[PDB]
RNA sequence: AAACAUCUCAGUAUCGGGAGGAACAGAAAACGCAAUGUGAUGUCGUUAGUAACCGCGAGUGAACGCGAUACAGCCCAAACC
RNA sequence: ACUCGUACGGUCACUGAAUCCUGCCCAGUGCAGGUAUCUGAACACCUCGUACAAGAGGACGAAGGACCUGUCAACGGCGGG
RNA sequence: GCUUUACUGCAGGCUGUCGCUGAGGACUCUCACUCCGGGAGGAGGACACCGAUAGCCGGGCA
């Protein structure tokens, strides 16, 4: 036949591309040599294209402007810390290890130094559980309990934004603006409504997979369609 | 059907009637090195294997007898021509 | 809309054109490689076995 | 007596044991680090180069490359084909991979001709070959009685046509008798079945 | 191959790289008319549709030798300096 | 490529606004989990065979299968007496 | 052209084995190799990636 969508986008063309010419900045962690001696002011609040969620301009006492990952309840004039002696306070970054248990964190990163991985969306967060000298323990934002360097590092508070999946799209137009501001092609054609050719449940006279959905993790891609070596389909049992 | 175990009947060796034995006739075990072995390695490989890719063909509904005839007393055997039976006993 | 004659009027785009190396309106202008030659795309020259007769 | 020489030839005779063991393990660290054709002062082997036909002389370059390890990179057809020719895995490439390895050098140094070419190891993904170069343009060379011979103009880019000595072996051109039917005096000739 | 998959068409068409006036080969770790014999290498005639291969089907298919053409043999590495 | 993205994400699919609802079936097929025992290739190992080798057999045994479980808003099914 | 539990194969995935590959039926270590870090250094580690092969699945493709 020929190849599915799904192998149209591996090739990386415009069409599924995100729009990272319009993209702002990468809201990494400032890399700090030791002391803590960095704080910057918050000179102003901003929207950020790739997440749909704000994002905050600070300027830093060595005269770094940087956008950074906002939490909830940050506002222009506020000053941010950003080390091991850090404040404790929302819209600080410092490492795990000196973040005290039972603080909901954001942005945390995944190997010290990277620049945050975890828990970036709008109104998510991290709980930061264990601590150790081995070992800091954190529950991510899909209930998964992670166990990471408590050299990572990471910034006190929620995400801003939350909440923004609460009200529907109510239409058309609506997802469309959203998506135009994604790397996705969308709307989206049923498999089942496709011809024969296109995809494995296209055909037939009524439209129906001729076939069971639940396809093996072992299957190549044009054929790895449909529900992904499910554990369990349903709502039941 | 019956079929006696021993029996008097023409060696073609000793060239005179005496006593037979009759014996299923029991596969030999195969070397792995006869001639037809070596093809199936050297032609063999990426693709179908022409002859070497054909499976086992089918079966007849009856088989005909296969057996050996022992004379008793020079030790050697001899074949015949075998006849279409379901089943086929020995008699003691 | 029609795919021939009314669809013509809208070809007003200025593509092949007077190549510098081989003299042919070959120079694609906006691929800046001339189709005839090569010119842009190698510095051999443009050449193949199919364009005449086999044995010949 | 022994040669000085014999004793690097009797030591990469066993490249995993020994001392050479311990310069290979630390040597690769280095390699693994330069570039796919890397330029090197003096032979890693040098009973080995000078037994090719090297010298410390003006006009001679010894360079090392890198080449990925195992069988051919292919595509698969894209186009209908019978089982016999749908293979893609297994199908390997019928140049030897020190015979790419000489290829690359020469196309590095462009106005130089691969004289020979030796081993110097490999790790699990990539194999490294030493190759031997000469200057044809060089008056040092052009003087020597045992290299001006690489200066004729019929021995321009001798590697690309299968000249090297790598190159000869590949053809199948050792042997002078049995099973050389189809490999002397070129392959070509002989309608490629060699 | 009166289908077709091994095989065939064929290492052909076509593609990448490269030299010359011609290229390539070439002075035996050869041959094995087994010899008290031949003596670098091409090529031409023949050996021969022979040996060999092969759903042992269709088809594929050499070599040594011999008669010719032309002939030509040498240089390193190492030992010792 | 997705991605200056990180589960309030984005990938793969089905249904097709709101409203009131969405029953029974896991035997077959699919997916997934487990698995005492069974079955399960090659390398290495052991025995026989060969002054070697071909080869025969053995021991061990991964995924997989047998077997068990979960799952239908998974393919689908919901009859005759 | 299309389909599939048609025939035969081919990609691809899973899995064992051999090489990469080191020291002291379960274990420790560091030195290759990998990843994080601007750097120091940190994490992992003879695994993984990669080459080879073997078994299974395999209309995704011929
Ligand atoms: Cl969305
Ligand atoms: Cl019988
Ligand atoms: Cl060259
Ligand atoms: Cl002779
Ligand atoms: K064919
Ligand atoms: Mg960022
Ligand atoms: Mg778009
Ligand atoms: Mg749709
Ligand atoms: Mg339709
Ligand atoms: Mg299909
Ligand atoms: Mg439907
Ligand atoms: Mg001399
Ligand atoms: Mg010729
Ligand atoms: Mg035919
Ligand atoms: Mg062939
Ligand atoms: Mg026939
Ligand atoms: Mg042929
Ligand atoms: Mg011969
Ligand atoms: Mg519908
Ligand atoms: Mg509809
Ligand atoms: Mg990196
Ligand atoms: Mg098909
Ligand atoms: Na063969
Ligand atoms: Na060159
Ligand atoms: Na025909
Ligand atoms: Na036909
Ligand atoms: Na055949
Ligand atoms: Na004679
Ligand atoms: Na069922
Ligand atoms: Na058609
Ligand atoms: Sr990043
Ligand atoms: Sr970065
Ligand atoms: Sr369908
Ligand atoms: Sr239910
Ligand atoms: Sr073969
Ligand atoms: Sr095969
Ligand atoms: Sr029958
Ligand atoms: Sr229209
Ligand atoms: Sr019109
Ligand atoms: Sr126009
Ligand atoms: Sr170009
Ligand atoms: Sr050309
Ligand atoms: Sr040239
Ligand atoms: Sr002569
Ligand atoms: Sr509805
Ligand atoms: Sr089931």
């Amino acid at each position: 036949g020929r190849r599915i969508q799904g192998q149209r986008r591996g090739r990386g063309t415009s069409t599924f591309r995100a729009p990272s010419h319009r993209y702002k900045a990468d809201l990494e962690h400032r890399k700090v040599e030791d002391g803590d001696v960095i704080a910057g002011t918050v000179v102003d609040i901003e929207h950020d294209p790739a997440r749909s969620a704000p994002v905050a301009a600070v300027e830093f006492e060595d005269g770094d402007r940087r956008l950074i990952l906002a939490p909830e309840g940050v506002g222009v004039g506020d000053e941010l810390q950003v080390g091991v002696s850090a404040e404790i306070a929302p819209g600080n970054t410092l490492p795990l290890a000196e973040i005290p248990e039972g603080v909901p964190v954001c942005n945390v990163e995944s190997s010290p130094g990277d620049g945050g991985k975890f828990a970036r969306a709008s109104g998510v967060n991290a709980q930061l559980l264990t601590h150790d000298r081995n070992v800091a323990v954190v529950k991510l934002p899909s209930g998964e309990m992670k166990r990471l360097d408590p050299q990572c590092r990471a910034t006190i508070g929620v995400v801003a934004g939350g909440g923004r999946t609460d009200k529907p799209f109510v239409k058309a137009g609506n997802k469309h603006h959203k998506m135009k501001a994604r790397g996705t092609k969308w709307p989206n054609v049923r498999g089942v409504a496709m011809n024969a050719v296109d995809h494995p449940f296209g055909g037939g006279g009524r439209q129906h997979p001729g076939k069971p959905k639940s396809i093996s993790r072992n299957a190549p891609p044009g054929r790895k369609v449909g529900d992904i070596a499910s554990k369990r389909t349903g709502r039941g049992g | 059907m019956q079929m006696p175990r021993r029996f008097n009947t023409y060696c073609p060796h000793c060239n005179e009637h005496q006593e037979h034995e009759v014996e299923k006739v029991r596969s030999g075990r195969q070397t792995g090195m006869k001639w037809i072995d070596r093809q199936r390695e050297r032609n063999s490989g990426i693709g179908n294997d022409g002859k070497f890719s054909k499976v086992p063909g089918g079966d007849k509904p009856t088989k005909k007898t296969d057996l050996k005839y022992r004379c008793g007393e020079c030790g050697k055997a001899h074949l015949r021509e075998g006849w279409r039976a379901g089943r086929l006993e020995f008699q003691e | 809309t029609g795919a021939g004659t009314p669809s013509q009027g809208k070809k007003n785009t200025t593509t092949h054109t007077k190549c510098r190396r081989c003299g042919e309106k070959s120079y694609h202008t906006k691929k800046k490689v001339c189709s005839s030659c090569g010119f842009g795309k190698s510095a051999k020259r443009r050449d193949y076995e199919w364009q005449s007769k086999a044995g010949e | 007596a022994r040669s000085a020489y014999s004793y690097i030839r009797d030591a990469w005779e066993n490249p995993g044991d020994g001392q050479l063991a311990e310069l290979q393990w630390q040597r690769q660290q280095e390699w693994r680090n330069e570039g796919a054709v890397e330029r090197i002062e003096r032979p890693t082997r040098l009973d080995k180069a000078r037994s090719q036909g090297y010298k410390a002389k003006q006009g001679v370059i010894v360079a090392r490359v890198s080449v990925r390890k195992g069988s051919a990179r292919k595509r698969r057809h894209k186009a209908g084909r019978r089982s016999k020719r749908q293979g893609v895995t297994r199908i390997t490439r019928r140049k030897d991979i020190q015979r790419v390895a000489e290829e690359r050098a020469s196309r590095t140094f462009p106005n130089l001709r691969v004289l020979n070419s030796y081993s110097v190891g490999q790790d699990g993904r990539q194999k490294w070959h030493e190759v031997i170069l000469i200057d044809p343009n060089h008056p040092a060379i052009q003087n020597d009685d045992d290299l001006s011979w690489i200066c004729a103009d019929d021995q321009a880019d001798r590697v690309f046509r299968g000249l090297t000595g790598a190159g000869r072996r590949n053809r199948g051109l050792s042997g002078k008798g049995k099973g050389s039917e189809k490999t002397r005096p070129s392959l070509r000739s002989n309608g490629g079945k060699a």
